[PDB]
RNA sequence: AAUUCUUGGACCGGCGCAAGACGGACCAGAGCGAAAGCAUUUGCCAAGAAUGUUUUCAUUAAUCAAGAACGAAAGUCGGAGGUUCGAAGACGAUCAGAUACCGUCGUAGUUCCGACCAUAAACGAUGCCGACCGGCGAUGCGGCGGCGUUAUUCCCAUGAC
């Protein structure tokens, strides 16, 4: 003797000011009734949502991460969780006869928030070059990897969360190490491939309110 | 009485290689005896690239392609007809069939 | 004049117990009466004297092993990850 | 084994083991005492060890007697309180040290003197931490892990006397000398090997039970015999 | 079941993950999250013969009875998650993939982002299955 | 098909935690090792072949009865550990009968630390050291000669072609 979808009202849903659009979608959940609360329950999703549809007109391969940490009334504003590449565009990375240097690391930014930052590298092979191949010695491969993690660090350690999310919207980090690659050894596909949260530090409440003012 | 000159399988620097399952049965194979394959495939094959792309959201928009790859044993390979028997010179020509269309 | 095709100390037992209590004897038997060199002076001089308590009797030092033998061995690598947690605290 | 024949026999014994107190100086910042001697005490084939503290509010020598960790000497000191160094035979509360480190003599009520982990060869590692609640987890000999209270101790280290379930004892002598240092309970006659009488299990032609040897947790005394409460009962096999 | 919308410029967004192995079929709708769910049918409670519940019109009766449901609390477009069984088994997408997603084409909805979300190893436990095959 | 799980909320969807395995794609008729063999990032510790040398010793070498070091996978003896798989066993289907294939569970075993055991189509079914007797197209390591693009811009030489 009962209709479930009548216990569900329409609520909304944001992203901070350092990406383009402001709205993303809405969500779902029942209401104050036995003993749970609707702003209770609703203060942890996650939202793998692309980055084309979040600005105007971009590379759409990017994805992120827009957890709840708070809400409002009628809105569920935001809190940084992670990114990643897509699936197919990085399946289509990997070939045959060319070495793939992968690096690591645990940094931490200024404010509490913690990270842990992926990368990857392809070896390129050139235009006039008849060499079937494009291998890299082992000593070659480990001063990339050297300073893929030198790079990484440097420009999360000195400035905050804020300003590291702004550096994933091309690729900041990504073309900054081709260039200081080049002469060790010449690589192209260059990327964070990965962006992962650790641990977050106490919530404040007017922390978050300045990201959406 | 020998038949073949390089034994079944690419190796020749090793004296033991890894093992890989055959993913039609899941028999362990040495990885350089395996046939293997690589299969690159949009979502959409040729029936169904029509009906999505007039009711779809983005002006101007590309779909993504599957990237499998197998591994097979030699009867595996062989019943399902991926590759034949063949003549005694014939054997002999690693030359790939023309992939044209 | 070898006097033992295989029995050890444990010829001081003949035939009783059975065979593979007294090979099982046999490796403990002879680990805790050996001796052993201080680390502190240098000589070779550690003994035992009673479960798990050994004494150097040159410097009169006193140290604490295990019941047979003078490291127990995840004692010798406790060392090493206390020391090792030293390093992940102090920055 | 409720009284007369049978209590512990303790007079060549050598001390109760424990802890020190706490006070103002464990509790605020930090106090430092010498080793004088590690020493073999009767009914725990585990050794004990004499530190001199000084007491500081009169003129004196204090004198404890720790649960020995594996790899402490003679002469060398030990710094203990809530800011002391995290190496050996050291103390320190549980709400400082980090995880992965190794415990003995540990505590379970704040200021108790140290209840768990100390026969030969027992361990009480610490898991995990959440400092609103003021709370610890730490993983026991039994498998299980004691939510526990953030302020309550324990010596760094491994206990000393490790392996002596090792050998086997031999001779039916060796035991009597192990069981004539603690109390009044070997050679340890069977239920069956009694009459009608003695014991309720023996009785008859052959040398049979007859009743199975599992019993209800709710009996009373002189039934409860046997194998009590049992979950399962056979030859362990798989976990 | 009546969400407040602009009328005539907006269509609200969500999310299927479309499974899809060689023994049945499955849809599932849920919200831009993936946490709730709203309308979810397999080709079990449409198809009654073991062997035939997951061949491709086993798939298409099930997809059209995701957009009558899909329809009346009003949802036009959605997002994709396709898969195929995976893990340490087959990852080529069963018979339930196209007749399924194709389906929902003609059946009223819209079309959004695309990808496969088979789990795949880095590497595995042991296969189920001999060394000497798994014989016929 | 059924044994097996399910309104006692199974399957598919989420956000957490926990352990016990294995190291995908990159992976090649590429590499190193005395043979078995060896693929996640850093730190450290002894070893190695090749090339380079107008350095030193001066025949110190080759092959090897007896004797010695190492020796996949199974199998043993005592702990530590038990996710997956999985000899023995229990059922469901199959067949004239199946104590065989397949299907549902599952012990010994699968994994570490300690010591035994000494065999495999342990294969190139092909003894080790030495001289000699054709032509080419690749390839890995080291050294040398030579046009021209590219990188560090400012070019010295080091990388990349």
């Amino acid at each position: 003797v009962v209709d479930p979808f009548s216990k569900k009202d329409w609520y909304d849903v944001k992203a901070p000011a350092m990406f383009n659009i402001r709205n993303i979608g809405k969500t779902l959940v029942t209401r104050t009734q036995g003993t749970k609360i609707a702003s209770d329950g609703l203060k942890g999703r996650v939202f793998e949502v692309s980055l084309a549809d979040l600005q105007n007109d971009e590379v759409a391969f990017r994805k992120f991460k827009l957890i709840t940490e708070d809400v409002q009334g009628k809105n569920c504003l935001t809190n940084f969780h992670g990114m990643d590449l897509t699936r197919d565009k990085m399946c289509s990375m990997v070939k045959k006869w060319q070495t793939m240097i992968e690096a690591h690391v645990d940094v931490k930014t200024t404010d509490g928030y913690l990270l842990r930052l992926f990368c990857v590298g392809f070896t390129k092979k050139r235009n006039n070059q008849i060499r079937k191949t494009s291998y890299a010695q082992h000593q070659q491969v480990r001063q990339i990897r050297k300073k893929m993690m030198e790079i990484m660090t440097r420009e999360v350690q000195t400035n905050d969360l804020k300003e590291v999310v702004n550096k994933l919207i091309p690729d900041s980090i990504g073309k900054d190490i081709e260039k200081a690659c080049q002469s060790i050894y010449p690589l192209h596909d260059v990327f964070v491939r990965k962006v992962k949260m650790l641990k977050k530090p106490k919530f404040e409440l007017g922390k978050l309110m300045e990201l959406h003012g | 009485t020998k038949k073949r000159r390089n034994n079944g399988r690419a190796k020749k620097g090793r004296g033991h290689v890894q093992p890989i399952r055959c993913t039609n049965c899941a028999r362990c194979v040495p990885k350089d005896k395996a046939i293997k394959k690589f299969v690159i495939r949009n979502i959409v094959e040729a029936a169904a690239v029509r009906d999505i792309s007039e009711a779809s959201v983005f002006d101007a928009y590309v779909l993504p392609k599957l990237y499998v790859k197998l591994h097979y044993c030699v009867s595996c390979a062989i019943h399902s007809k991926v590759v034949r028997n063949r003549s005694r010179e014939a054997r002999k020509d690693r030359t790939p069939p023309p992939r044209f269309r | 004049a070898k006097r033992t095709k295989k029995v050890g100390i444990v010829g001081k037992y003949g035939t009783r117990y059975g065979a593979s209590l007294r090979k099982m004897v046999k490796k403990i038997e002879i680990s805790q009466h050996a001796k052993y060199t201080c680390s502190f002076c240098g000589k070779t001089k550690m003994k035992r004297r009673a479960v798990g308590i050994w004494h150097c009797g040159s410097c009169m030092k006193t140290v604490a092993g295990g019941a047979w033998t003078y490291n127990t061995t995840s004692a010798v690598t406790v060392k090493s990850a206390i020391r090792r947690l030293k390093e992940l605290k102090d920055q | 084994g409720a009284g007369s024949v049978f209590r512990a026999h303790v007079k060549h014994r050598k001390g109760a083991a424990r802890l020190r107190a706490v006070d103002f100086a464990e509790r605020h910042g930090y106090i430092k005492g010498i080793v004088k001697d590690i020493i073999h005490d009767p009914g725990r084939g585990a050794p004990l060890a004499k530190v001199v503290f000084r007491d500081p509010y009169r003129f004196k020598k204090r004198t404890e007697l720790f649960i020995a960790a594996e790899g402490i000497h003679t002469g060398q000191f030990v710094y203990c309180g809530k800011k002391a160094q995290l190496n050996i035979g050291n103390v320190l509360p549980v709400g400082t040290m980090p995880e992965g480190t190794i415990v003995c003599c540990l505590e379970e009520k704040p200021g108790d003197r140290g209840k768990l982990a100390r026969a030969s060869g027992n361990y009480a590692t610490v898991i995990s931490h959440n400092p609103e609640t003021k709370k610890t987890r730490v993983k026991l000999p039994s498998g299980s892990k004691k939510v526990i209270s953030s302020a309550n101790r324990a010596v760094v280290g491994v206990v000393a006397g490790g392996g002596r379930i090792d050998k086997p004892i031999l001779k039916a002598g060796r035991a009597y000398h192990k069981y004539k240092a603690k109390r009044n309970c070997w050679p340890r006659v069977r239920g069956v090997a009694m009459n009608p009488v003695e014991h309720p299990f023996g009785g008859g032609n052959h040398q049979h039970i007859g009743k199975p040897s599992t019993i209800r947790r709710d009996a009373p005394a002189g039934r409860k015999v046997g194998l009590i409460a049992a979950r399962r009962t056979g030859r362990l096999r798989g976990t | 079941s009546l969400g407040p919308q602009v009328a005539e410029g907006e269509n609200v967004f969500g999310v299927c993950h479309i499974f899809a192995s060689f023994n049945d079929t499955f849809v599932h709708v849920t919200d831009l999250s993936g946490k709730e769910t709203i309308c979810r049918v397999t080709g079990g409670m449409k198809v009654k013969a073991d062997r035939d519940e997951s061949s491709p019109y086993a798939a298409m009766l099930a997809a059209q009875d995701v957009a009558q449901r899909c329809k009346e609390l009003g949802i036009t477009a959605l997002h994709i998650k396709l898969r195929a069984t995976g893990g340490n088994r087959t990852k080529t997408p069963g018979p339930g993939a196209q007749s399924a997603l194709r389906a929902l084409a003609r059946s009223g909805m819209k079309i959004g982002r695309i990808e496969d979300v088979t789990p795949i190893p880095s590497d595995s436990t042991r296969r189920k299955g001999g060394r000497r095959g798994r014989r016929l």
